[PDB]
């Protein structure tokens, strides 16, 4: 139904929850890396520039 | 020719002017260029790939 | 199963011999339907709709 | 790219600017001086460092 | 057509000086609009005292050595710059300092005045080397709004409280709305005025402005 | 419409037929979003059964890639047109030049 | 800290008009300038039709027999009619017309508060003889950009299928300039005007927008005053 109330408790399982985020030809062992999730109203993922 | 038409347009050779950040108001240091480029939407649209 | 079948003794619901394979909304994709069609085998009796 | 190229126009000096030759006790009122627009964002200066 | 008002504020001291205040709730665009108005206002027209004209002892003009301290006249000045104070009743007075003996010149040894108060008594003005050194000026301070620096004007009025002022929106989540955005308003200040009166009375002279449209 | 432009983008537009070109010239005797009905001149017109060329617009359907295909008509009641003259644009076609 | 205040007001077209700013210290020009286009540019009330059932029309994808608009473009031409209200935050309105010739924004039915502020706008032509279209247009009153995507949430059953829903416009302003020209009062060091040229649709009076963007302005301080 995406009731309003559990958006809060995504927070919750999200937080201290690493992601893997993948490229497609992985090469060297940073073309895997891990991140801490930030939810995002959108349908795009957003990858900070440095990496 | 460009160049021309520009006069005539009665903007700038340059094809640069003046831009104010919508924020702070403030001015932009140099000259940026701006212009009208035709501009196309490909399909992959995200609501597709996701 | 036994705990399924206490279920259905307590709210008393008839469970059909027949199950739902109806045609719905692809999740996230919202539009509005422009076009119905109905294709029917030679034979069979075209219902009230078609 | 974008970083590096302003980071480039951050550190750099032209030959007369705005606040050219003058002295600040720190980064502190160097910004202050930059962001109220009194001193050019690249102009030779002695300030105090720690 | 109502309009969405801030809520949580919890304010984060960073020792004394400065801190990082934040406001969660703001619309579309308002984090820049007040973050950025208030930034100006606070870098720029602000109430201030600071040390403007210095008349020196013996030496007369900037380029030269005063015999016993080890500090150029044009270093001194800067120290003068950052020396932070405060009046009451006058809008300009004229200490005096005096001091002499091995050691640092600090801004406890000035003449204390009905009206003077010196926010850093450690600030150090200069040092006093070999022998006795001696060493007394009579140092014109005056008052105004903002920051005018020494060519405008021999030092740049420092009357500003405010040192740096950085503003930063970052996306507030409103519990059923898209994006909303915060505010997080990082100040510095030299101790004459705490950063909550400050932010309070920036403001106040803004809206203060407004007063004939409201 | 480009803004900018090579001079193909009318001759790409027509030569698809995407759009609906003149098949004789005359003047629109109808004008509807559903169709078109020209009242051919008579040096253009055959002796027999007289005639008026009835243009059925294509509306809003289904293209292989999921896409809108649904043409528009670019003429106003009452208006000459010549032989070999857009009537009415397609998808991503304007006034008889191709807009992308 | 001298305080400003309001100057001559310039109309000059319908749509767009210079108000001036006499008042202003160093500086405070710019400060205003931008603070203020921000708020003009985008809170502010509007009232831009919102749900438009139509005659005899299923879905905004069809095309009316004996009018050349497909009701897709007609919808949109809707969301560009310019009205304003006094007394009423949502009126429908009657919109009915026929014969060949254009369907203007004049022919639709008077209200006692609607002022139709450009009435040769036209929403779409009629191509036959006896065609007639009859619309209510359900108009209401808002502010920022609401998408027609974001309205079916709360729905609760807007079964009316021939309620087309469109896009909500709502807001007068279409661009907005500042410029800080020095301003010199008869006695005093240096002062500053302010110029802000804004472009309209005419829908709202430029003192009543000045007011209510700089009015929310001070609401927002409100907080911002202590903590």
């Amino acid at each position: 139904r995406e009731e309003a109330v559990v958006w809060d408790i995504l927070d919750e399982v999200i937080r201290e929850h690493p992601v893997l985020l993948n490229r497609a030809p992985t090469l060297h062992r940073l073309g895997i890396q891990a991140f801490e999730p930030v939810l995002i109203e959108g349908k795009a993922i957003q990858l900070h520039p440095l990496v | 020719e460009i160049k021309e038409l520009l006069k005539l347009g009665d903007l700038p050779t340059s094809g640069q002017i003046r831009l104010y950040d919508g924020r702070t108001g403030e001015q932009f240091e140099r000259p940026v260029t701006v212009g009208y480029m035709y501009m196309l939407k490909l399909n992959h649209l995200v609501d597709d790939k996701m | 199963t036994p705990e399924e079948k206490l279920l259905r003794a307590i709210f008393g619901e008839k469970a059909s011999d027949v199950k739902d394979s109806s045609l719905r909304v692809p999740n996230g994709v919202s539009g509005t339907v422009i076009d119905v069609q109905v294709f029917t085998r030679d034979g069979v009796e075209k219902d009230k709709r078609a | 790219q974008d970083v590096v190229l302003g980071l480039y126009y951050m550190t750099r000096d032209c030959v007369n600017a705005k606040g050219e030759g003058m002295v600040l006790t720190g980064p502190k009122e160097a910004e202050r001086l930059y962001r109220s627009g009194l001193a050019s964002l690249h102009a030779r200066v002695k300030v105090r460092i720690t | 057509t109502e309009f969405l008002k801030p809520r949580l504020v919890d304010i984060e001291q960073v020792s004394s000086t400065h801190a990082k205040v934040t406001l969660e709730p703001l619309e579309r665009g308002f984090g820049h609009t007040l973050g950025n108005a208030l930034r100006r206002i606070l870098l720029s027209s602000m109430p201030g005292c600071a040390v403007t004209e210095v008349e020196i002892d013996g030496v007369l003009h900037e380029y030269s050595t005063k015999e016993g301290v080890q500090e150029d006249i044009l270093e001194i000045l800067l120290n003068l710059k950052g020396l932070a104070v405060r009046v009451q009743g006058k809008d300009e007075v004229i200490l005096t300092l005096n001091k002499s003996g091995i050691g640092p010149v600090t801004a406890a040894d000035i003449t204390h005045d009905g009206d003077v108060e010196i926010v850093k008594p450690q600030h150090v003005i200069c040092h006093l080397t070999d022998e006795n050194a001696s060493i007394s000026m009579r140092i014109k301070v005056q008052r105004g709004r903002g920051y005018v620096p020494a060519s405008t004007r021999l030092v740049d009025a420092c009357y500003s409280p405010v040192e740096r002022i950085a503003y930063n929106v970052e996306a507030a989540r409103v519990e059923q709305r898209t994006d909303l955005d915060k505010l997080v308003i990082e100040m510095e200040t030299n101790g004459t005025i705490d950063p909550e009166e400050a932010i309070r009375r920036a403001a106040t002279i803004l809206a203060e402005q407004l007063e004939a449209f409201v | 419409k480009p803004l900018v432009g090579t001079g193909m983008e009318r001759a790409v537009a027509v030569d698809s037929g995407v759009t609906a070109v003149a098949k004789r010239g005359g003047v629109v005797q109808y004008v509807d979003a559903s169709r078109i009905v020209i009242k051919v001149n008579e040096d253009e017109m055959y002796p027999g059964e007289a005639g008026i060329d009835i243009y059925n617009l294509t509306k809003y359907t289904r293209s292989n890639q999921n896409t809108c295909i649904n043409q528009m008509p670019c003429v106003s009641l009452g208006e000459p047109v010549e032989r070999g003259d857009v009537l009415a644009d397609g998808p991503s076609t304007d006034l008889g030049e191709l807009a992308l």
